[PDB]
């Protein structure tokens, strides 16, 4: 490989390194997508996040105020 | 173990029957020989010492010393023949015979059983390192220098000689052996300080104890380079031993007259380390990291431990080494240039890569690499000291800090930078140069390889 | 760095190196390059604005608020060259560079590949000692009697001279000496 | 490997290059010994512009007191020779 | 979150205390409450030295993942219905907390205003 | 140890995002992520800490290695004021520094997600100071505030550097090394996630809003 | 190996589990290990057979130093010498088998740590235990006595703490 | 017009800030045109002996030679006891040697009352 | 000359390890220590053959 | 003899070979850093193994080998530990290291 | 040594000084190593009320946020054989104060 000065132009370019520059980022995007596809849980979360305020006193354990 | 003394009496008429251009050759080849005799000395015991005579013994304390003092007197052969070319052969002569007798003063004393001998030993040490400092030197405070070495060291040692035969008429004995199986306490009284005190200030203005060192920059300073190599590497160590031979005695009054000495160990360690950050001469810095150094000897003898006595054994043979090696380095830069001003002859690593290399791997060791046997003695010392104190770790850890700001902060000054455009006189390292700084590096970590040879007798 | 300075600058040398100071540092604030265009238009126009005050203290007067305005409104991190003296390679090379002395102590082995090197080392030295006498002597001659009062050095003038204290300049190690 | 080695040529011409693409200074009547204030009428802060133009176009900045000095393509062009250590 | 707000600004007197708590008896509102048990032995938990942490109540699911993963070991994509079990019981075990903290703060709420409105009827 | 780190991440992202020097900008976000990982240990969860370090390594080293490959073609240049548009003159350079950015934000599924997305959520659900939460997620969004200048800056518009152009990445050594880099820096999260043994507790019960918290601070 | 004594240096009876297969996939680490077998444990094997058959037609022995025990430092008078010497000598040797001891324990007590994984702080009370027990002794049998220590001051030390035991037990009885 | 910037130790006043250079004097140009002489004469001195053929060694400084002397050896004769260097002296040589035997003492005291307590947790302790 | 690379530098220093540790240094106690492998219900031991029961009949939440 | 213990110090053994060759003409050549990328690479290929020994059954090892030096009462030796944090961050160093060691053999081609 | 003139031709480059001229008392002091005094772009006296101010504020707002902790609204975590009494040292004979867990 032999690439010579320009001096004010655009630098020569090879076809092989456009072709790995573009083949690594076209595989980092698939396995970014796949992997998403995958374990969207990793990232959504897995489990429902319950609310307090929609429990009731019968399996809470709370008396009515009375005794 | 008169096959080591008598071989150094033999060296004394070799040299002065040589004929004149093989003086150099004979001294060093019989001087390696004899230090390898020397060497059988570390097959020590596990619970007495080995009582030679009446008036010799080798504990696991002096061993290693002696093993010192016979591998540094080729080393300052070679490192004196280059300097000395000019002389006269008689004078050649004389010199050599002033090293061979500081030598034999030096064997002696580290074995002597009794304690007025040893004190007549270490005193007549003195004779052959002001002789030399004063009739070699280079400089006209070289007189001035030889006084103070001389005074101050006759100050503390005299009332040494005082309470010495004072105890002997006391106890009956003086040998060590005696002495030590039949310790009686020590009370509290004035009588008992001032004998404590005429016990201890000899060692303590040998070593050189902070406020009582002014001595020593003069002395080591001025002297020729082989006179510095002795004084760093053997001479300061006398006060330690003494010290830890000492105190056997003075228990259990130690336990509160070592404070006034912690406290000036301590802080003028930090104030000598401080002292290297701001130097102009190459030289007066090697002197004030030996001042650094055995303060913390001092601290590690003064709290009386296991711990500590190993630690000092071990910080006492790798100080020895390291600044010896420091103090050679120094004279060859010295012996290129004709100065001992540090920012005189910089980027020296460009001119003399192998030379920047021995620089390296001895500012490696002062500032206590591990696992150098001098970071083993230091790190030995700092525990001792956390256990005796918890609080002394932040005076030990500015230490710490300090002693490798200055060591590569004479690194960076001598070795990095660009060359001074007007020295064209550096030549490239001699052979005797390489091999001297080689014979001084690899004994350090071949002893890091095998460690309990310069542990002492507490191991 | 090779013209010998003078005494004082001048009221128009500093205008200059000013301008120069604030182009450079608005460059460093407008990074791309039809705005810096365009800001530094405004700044030769303000430049030139005063361009004529005959008034040399009113002149001075200017200079000076306009230094106090450059030095509240410049860039804390501007542009430098990297071989300039803050650069990020600005004394890189300096430990390859090896002065030309250290080969007159090369071993007669190391001397015996390039014999031609060392043949044209040794012209160039008799060079050197035949023309130093006649150097030392221009300068002499050259001198004012209460000694040099610039740095600047006279050429040579005579049949075959060398302009005086000519060694250690042509012979510098290099730019990118290994 | 690294850059080639500039030679005074390809000095010559990149300093012609960029004092023709300045529009204050006619293609023709400007020559490799033409002075600035002299032939082209130029004043100090045009010779400013011109050396820091100069500066963009090689990637070295020029001392101020060296720069002041130049005054025409010829003097720009021996300045950066002998700054680059270009000898061919 | 939004209890932080309730505790740090409103009233923190009838906001449950984290670090005390629960503050009423266990069986105070419930008539009788079973046991939690377990289903992991002791024993069984030391043998597969699992954690002081991970030696919870879901602790069992976890040994079945651990012994399903050291069987399907170079297909490391087979354990994921025992992963599955492990992350429910962690799960109501969580929710289960929540509940133990929602019934804490009504408990609060609800006996402090009723001994402040009994003393409001010995008050007239 | 959670406030030593939650003050140095956030103090190291706050330096980072006016930085022209890129080795500067790297260094700085080293130091953030750091930081975080000392926030990390502070909530009792060291092997989510070890997991951050192997993580990261890849993508820091393959950042940095991408600022060298532009430092030696723009003649030892180190400015981002003088790096024009690079995105098309260096088309694999921009995609390793591209791919590395979005893993060093913790775009879902790459090396940077399997530890940071954790460590995230794992600071919002437990009993901590609230001063190092709110730093905590002051310094992710500044993460992705100063990989935005770098690409900005080094990789779009128009060029800036000296005419004489000598680009060239056309190097097997180079393309190989970012290449193997490159790899890891999409694949190690999820094989390493994969097959290590469960050594925590996980979190499988969060409000969604606070799920989402990392990305949102991203986009941000 | 029967290097060492099994009792002095004990250890669980290590038990291990049989391999379940629950994949149709091979295992690498099996065919690594098969290979690595037959690539390096075989050579080595035989090049020790040949240094052990070199070393069987050579076989001489070493024996164990036996010491006598001699009269302690409290069966000698105040001033004598010579039984002053052997007495301090047979300390010196009793405090060097006392330290040989602690360690031993100490080895004990890091391999349970290490073997027992992540039940340690359970699994390990015994050897804890013993290390405790050890190091209290060990301690007031040595600690305090500083460099230049002997067995006059370990005497004088045991005599103190025997003296403050027997006050303390006098003025209990008197409760 | 703009804030103003005050110049500190560790920060000093820029060149081009400095009024005294913005309002000058002949006597301010004759100053520059003798320094700048006395500059050129010290260069000339040392270039003429720096190009010399057989010069071989180090070119002596005066100026170096002065500045080690005054730092090691002129300081004693130049000593004058005074009441501020009397109270430094006192002060930095005596202070820090009684603050750190109270802060030993101290801590030592207190760890000898614990130890006679009996309360130290002294366990594990066998190296000293 | 093709892959006496592999040889020189690899198969050669595990050769000398793998002796130094076989006979010299597991010659002495507690020097190779490793930690006990993980005991699931439902394995059986090697050495006793001994088999450990199942688990406490799981209450199927499913 | 349970290879983990022998893979696991050779890895780190055969680090040094290119260090001890560094007074040899190899290091005046220019192939000495090909020679010690080769080296590094080889050295990730070799640890490889016990990380998946430890990912298969988990085991972790202390290697206790060489006794430096005793106190009365405290044993220091040269002691590895080769539990998951090791045996995890060995291969992913040696591996950046390679990466970086092939980057610097065309970074650093004129120094 | 910072403040001199980089674009002058010192006789040591490297320390910015002269041949024969006088030497500063405290040049090992301002090698340009070591402490600079070169002017900066904002005063001193302002950069130490920035920092300091920076710095306390920090601190202040770390203190405060510990003395109102963040967290989320559950129990305490809930272990089985009384908070694993065994497991966290052992004592397997003080037969511990009994520690139950009910269902809710
Ligand atoms: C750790 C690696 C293990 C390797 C295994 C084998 C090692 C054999 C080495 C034998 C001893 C070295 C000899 C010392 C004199 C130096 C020779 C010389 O003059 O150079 C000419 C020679 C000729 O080349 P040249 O082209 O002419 O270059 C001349 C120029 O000046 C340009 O020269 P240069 O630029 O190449 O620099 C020369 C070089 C050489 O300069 C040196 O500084 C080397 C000396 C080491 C430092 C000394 C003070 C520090 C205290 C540590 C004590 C450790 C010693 C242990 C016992 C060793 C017994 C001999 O300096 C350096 O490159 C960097 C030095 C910084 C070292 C940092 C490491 C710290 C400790 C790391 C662990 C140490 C313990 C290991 C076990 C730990 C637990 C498992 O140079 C060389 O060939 C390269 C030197 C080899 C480098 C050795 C560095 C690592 C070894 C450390 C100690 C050995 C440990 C062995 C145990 C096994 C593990
Ligand atoms: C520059 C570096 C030089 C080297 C440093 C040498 C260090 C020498 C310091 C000596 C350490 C201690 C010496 C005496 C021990 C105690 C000191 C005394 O102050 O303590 C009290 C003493 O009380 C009073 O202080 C009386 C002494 C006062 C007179 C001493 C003069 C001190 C003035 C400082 C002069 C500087 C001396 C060094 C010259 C350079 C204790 O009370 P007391 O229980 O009753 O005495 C104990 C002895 N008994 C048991 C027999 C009764
Ligand atoms: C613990 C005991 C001591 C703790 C530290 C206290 C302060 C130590 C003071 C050190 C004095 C050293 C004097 C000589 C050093 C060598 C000269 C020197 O380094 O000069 C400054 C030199 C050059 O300046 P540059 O900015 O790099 O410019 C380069 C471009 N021209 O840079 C330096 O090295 C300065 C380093 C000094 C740092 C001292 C301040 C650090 C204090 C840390 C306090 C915070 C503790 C952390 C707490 C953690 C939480 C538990
Ligand atoms: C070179 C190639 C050699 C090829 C043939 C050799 C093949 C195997 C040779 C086996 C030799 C027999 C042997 O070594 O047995 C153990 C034998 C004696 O047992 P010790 O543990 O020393 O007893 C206590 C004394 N301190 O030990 C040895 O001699 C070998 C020790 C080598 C250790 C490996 C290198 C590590 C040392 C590097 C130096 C580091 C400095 C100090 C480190 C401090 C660490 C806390
Ligand atoms: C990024 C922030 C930094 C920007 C802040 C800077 C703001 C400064 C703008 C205002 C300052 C001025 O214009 S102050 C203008 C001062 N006026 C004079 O000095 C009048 C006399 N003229 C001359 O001395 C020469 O002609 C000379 C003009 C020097 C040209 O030199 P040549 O023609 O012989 O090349």
């Amino acid at each position: 490989v032999h690439i010579e000065p320009r001096y004010r132009q655009f630098p020569q370019l090879t076809r092989s390194q456009l072709i790995q520059a573009e083949f690594f980022s076209a595989t980092m995007w698939f396995w970014i997508l796949w992997r998403f596809w995958h374990d969207s849980d990793a990232v959504l979360g897995h489990f429902p996040y319950p609310d307090p305020s929609q429990w009731t006193d019968e399996e809470l354990g709370i008396l009515p105020d009375d005794e | 173990m008169l096959k080591i003394i008598i071989p150094t009496t033999m060296l004394l008429p070799m040299t002065w029957m040589s004929k004149h251009n093989m003086i150099w050759i004979n001294a060093t080849v019989h001087s390696l020989l004899i230090s390898l005799i020397s060497l059988s000395l570390l097959n020590q015991l596990g619970e007495n010492s080995l009582n030679f005579s009446l008036t010799f013994f080798s504990d696991s304390l002096s061993a290693p010393l002696l093993v010192l003092t016979t591998w540094l007197l080729p080393l300052m052969l070679m490192a004196s023949q280059s300097h000395l070319s000019k002389e006269t052969t008689t004078r050649k002569k004389l010199y050599i015979t002033m090293l061979i007798l500081l030598q034999l003063f030096l064997i002696m004393t580290f074995t002597a059983t009794e304690l007025i001998l040893f004190y007549i030993l270490f005193e007549a040490t003195l004779v052959p390192t002001l002789i030399i400092i004063t009739r070699w030197g280079n400089q006209t405070e070289r007189l001035n220098a030889g006084l103070y070495f001389l005074f101050y060291t006759l100050a503390g040692s005299l009332p040494l000689l005082v309470a010495l035969v004072y105890i002997q008429n006391t106890t009956g004995s003086l040998n060590f052996l005696i002495i030590h199986y039949w310790s009686h306490p020590l009370s509290n009284s004035w009588s008992n300080i001032f004998m404590w005190l005429a016990c201890i200030m000899a060692f303590m203005v040998k070593m050189p104890l902070y406020g009582l060192h002014l001595w020593l920059p003069k002395a080591h300073v001025e002297a020729p380079i082989a006179g510095s190599m002795v004084l760093a590497a053997v001479l300061l160590k006398l006060g330690g031993y003494g010290m830890m031979r000492i105190t056997t005695i003075l228990n259990p009054l130690t336990n509160y007259m070592a404070y006034p000495f912690l406290m000036l160990s301590m802080w003028g360690m930090i104030m000598t380390s401080s002292i290297c950050l701001r130097q102009t001469d190459l030289k007066s810095l090697i002197a004030y990291s030996s001042v650094s150094h055995m303060a913390l000897v001092i601290v590690a003898i003064m709290i009386q431990t296991p711990w500590s006595f190993m630690g000092a054994t071990a910080l006492m043979i790798a100080h020895g080494l390291t600044s010896s090696m420091l103090f050679c380095l120094a004279n060859t830069n010295y012996e290129r240039v004709h100065s001992r001003t540090m920012i005189l002859a910089r980027g020296l690593q460009t001119l003399l890569p192998l030379m920047a290399t021995w620089w390296l791997v001895a500012s490696l060791t002062n500032l206590a690499l591990p696992p150098s046997i001098n970071l083993i003695g230091e790190l030995f010392i700092i525990t001792a000291s956390f256990s005796w104190s918890n609080i002394t770790i932040i005076l030990m850890g500015m230490n710490m800090m300090i002693t490798a700001l200055y060591s590569l902060y004479m690194l960076i000054t001598t070795q990095r930078g660009k060359y001074t455009h007007h020295i064209n006189n550096i030549k490239p390292s001699f052979t005797r140069e390489n091999a001297l700084m080689a014979l001084h590096i690899l004994p350090l970590l071949l002893l890091t390889l095998n460690p309990k040879m310069i542990l002492g007798p507490l191991y | 760095a090779f013209s010998a300075p003078a005494a004082y600058l001048t009221h128009q040398q500093k205008v200059l190196r000013l301008y120069k100071r604030a182009l450079r540092h608005l460059e460093s604030w407008c990074v791309h390059r039809d705005k810096y265009r365009y800001f530094a238009c405004l700044m030769r126009a303000r430049f030139d604005e005063h361009k004529n005050e005959k008034d040399m203290v009113k002149a001075t007067q200017l200079l000076r608020q306009a230094e106090e305005e450059f030095w509240y409104g410049q860039h804390p991190q501007p542009y430098i060259f990297p071989e300039s003296p803050g650069g990020t390679s600005y004394e890189r090379y300096e430990c390859y560079k090896v002065p030309e002395w250290c080969l007159d102590d090369w071993h007669p082995s190391e001397k015996a590949m390039y014999p031609d090197y060392f043949a044209k080392r040794e012209q160039w030295k008799r060079l050197r000692r035949e023309s130093w006498e006649r150097e030392v002597k221009q300068l002499q001659e050259e001198t004012p009697p209460g000694g040099p009062r610039t740095e600047a050095l006279p050429p040579a003038r005579k049949e075959g001279d060398l302009p005086p204290l000519w060694w250690h300049i042509v012979t510098r190690p290099r730019e990118r000496p290994m | 490997s690294d850059a080639p080695p500039l030679t005074l040529e390809a000095i010559k011409d990149r300093v012609l290059y960029v004092l023709k693409l300045y529009d204050k200074i006619d293609p023709e009547k400007l020559s490799v010994n033409s002075h600035f204030m002299k032939d082209l009428g130029l004043d100090s802060l045009d010779q400013v512009e011109i050396i820091m133009a100069m500066e963009d176009e090689f990637g070295f900045e020029i001392p101020d007191i060296d720069a002041e000095k130049l005054m025409c393509p010829q003097e720009i062009v021996d300045y950066i020779a002998d700054k680059k250590d270009v000898y061919e | 979150g939004a209890h932080l707000a309730r505790r740090y600004l409103g009233d923190a007197s009838k906001e449950p205390d984290p670090l005390r708590m629960p503050t009423f008896p266990p069986d105070y509102g419930f008539p009788e409450r079973k046991e939690r048990e377990m289903v992991a032995t002791q024993q069984e938990m030391n043998d597969a030295q699992l954690m002081l942490q991970q030696r919870d109540y879901c602790a069992h699911y976890l040994i079945q993942l651990l012994k399903c993963k050291r069987d399907s070991f170079p297909n490391f994509l087979a354990c994921k219905h025992e992963q599955h079990d492990w992350d429910y019981c962690e799960h109501l075990d969580y929710v289960k907390r929540m509940k133990e903290f929602e019934r804490e703060r009504r408990l609060l709420q609800r006996k402090k205003r009723r001994e402040q409105r009994e003393a409001e009827m010995a008050r007239g | 140890t959670l406030c030593l780190g939650a003050i140095t991440t956030l103090f190291t992202a706050l330096c980072a995002i006016t930085q022209n020097d890129i080795k500067k900008i790297v260094a700085f976000s080293t130091s953030s992520q750091l930081g975080l990982m000392m926030v990390t240990i502070g909530i009792n969860q060291p092997h989510l800490a070890f997991l951050h370090i192997c993580m990261h390594a890849f993508f820091k080293a393959m950042l940095f290695m991408c600022s060298g490959s532009i430092i030696h073609s723009l003649n030892d240049e180190q400015d981002i004021r003088k790096m024009g548009g690079l995105y098309k003159a260096m088309p694999f350079t921009t995609t390793a520094l591209i791919i590395g950015s979005l893993a060093l934000t913790g775009m879902p599924y790459l090396t940077g997600f399997y530890s940071k997305d954790l460590i995230i959520e794992a600071v919002n659900m437990s009993y901590t100071n609230a001063w190092a939460l709110l730093m905590t997620l002051i310094a992710t969004s500044l993460t992705a505030a100063y990989s935005t200048r770098i690409i900005f800056f080094a990789f779009l518009g128009k060029p800036r550097f000296p005419p004489l152009v000598l680009i060239n990445e056309n190097n097997p050594l180079l393309i190989n090394s970012i290449k193997r880099l490159l790899i890891g820096s999409i694949f190690a999260g999820f094989i390493i996630s994969n097959n290590i043994p469960p050594m925590t507790v996980p979190n499988t019960t969060m409000p969604l809003y606070m799920k989402m918290t990392a990305l949102i601070v991203t986009i941000m | 190996p029967d290097s060492w004594d099994k009792d002095v240096y004990p250890e669980p009876p290590r038990r291990t589990p049989a391999p379940a297969p629950q994949t149709s996939l091979p295992n690498p680490v099996t065919y690594l290990t098969k290979i690595f077998d037959l690539l390096v444990d075989r050579p080595v094997t035989l090049a020790r057979e040949f240094i052990e058959q070199q070393h069987a037609k050579n076989r001489y022995y070493y024996y164990h130093r036996e010491f006598r025990r001699v009269p302690d430092i409290t069966e000698c008078e105040e001033k004598d010498i010579l039984c002053m010497f052997e007495a301090e000598m047979q300390w010196r040797r009793d405090y060097k088998v006392d330290q040989e001891i602690v360690n031993i324990i100490q080895e004990r007590l890091k391999a349970c740590q290490q073997r027992e994984g992540e039940s340690y702080r359970q699994n390990c009370a015994k050897e804890l235990e013993q290390f405790t027990q050890v190091s209290k002794a060990f301690q007031d049998r040595y600690s305090d006595l500083g460099a230049h220590y002997s067995a006059r001051k370990c005497l004088a030390k045991q005599k103190q703490r025997m003296l403050a035991e027997r006050k303390a037990a006098k003025e209990a009885a008197a409760a | 017009s703009f804030p103003k910037y005050k110049p500190s130790r560790l920060a000093t006043l820029p060149a081009t800030l400095d009024p005294a250079e913005y309002d000058i004097s002949p006597e301010t140009r004759k100053a520059q045109a003798e320094r700048l002489a006395i500059r050129s004469r010290l260069k000339r001195e040392y270039l003429l002996q720096y190009n010399d053929p057989n010069r071989l060694g180090v070119i002596e400084d005066p100026a170096l030679i002065r500045w080690t002397y005054a730092r090691s050896a002129n300081i004693y004769p130049n000593f004058r006891p005074t009441p501020k260097t009397s109270l430094l002296g006192a002060l930095f040589g005596i202070g820090p040697l009684f603050f750190w035997y109270y802060v030993f003492k101290t801590d030592r005291d207190k760890k000898e009352k614990l130890i006679q307590e009996g309360k130290l947790d002294q366990t594990f302790n066998i190296s000293y | 000359r093709h892959s006496i690379f592999a040889v020189t530098h690899v198969l050669i220093p595990v050769w000398i390890i793998h002796y130094y540790l076989k006979y010299h240094v597991t010659a002495k106690p507690y020097t190779v220590v490793e930690r006990k492998p993980r005991i699931f219900p439902g394995d059986t031991i090697l050495e006793t053959g001994e088999v450990i029961p199942l688990m406490k009949e799981f209450p199927d939440q499913h | 003899m349970n290879p983990f213990a022998s893979l696991t110090l050779t890895t780190l053994t055969i680090l040094t070979i290119p260090i001890m060759m560094s007074n040899s003409n190899i290091y005046k050549t220019n192939l000495y850093p090909n020679y010690v990328k080769t080296t590094v690479s080889y050295a990730f290929t070799l640890s490889l193994v016990p990380l998946l020994m430890f990912m298969h059954t988990g085991q972790e090892m202390i290697i206790s080998n060489w006794h430096w030096m005793t106190l009365q009462t405290v044993e220091l030796s040269l002691s590895f530990k080769m539990d998951y944090f090791s045996v995890m961050f060995i291969p992913v160093a040696l591996f950046v290291t390679w990466s970086i060691m092939e980057f610097s053999m065309w970074y650093m081609h004129s120094d | 040594q910072q403040e001199r003139d980089p674009w002058y031709d010192w006789d040591h480059p490297d320390l910015r000084l002269n041949w024969g001229e006088p030497i500063h008392w405290d040049l090992d002091m301002y090698i340009r190593n070591r402490v600079d005094t070169s002017p900066t772009p904002v005063s001193w006296n302002t950069m130490c009320k920035h920092l300091f101010g920076f710095v306390a504020f920090m601190l202040f707002m770390f203190w405060v946020g510990e003395i109102y902790p963040s967290y989320q609204p559950v129990g305490p975590k809930q272990y089985p054989y009384n908070d694993l009494y065994l497991e966290r040292g052992g004592d397997p004979t003080k037969e511990p104060e009994p520690v139950v867990h009910y269902e809710i």
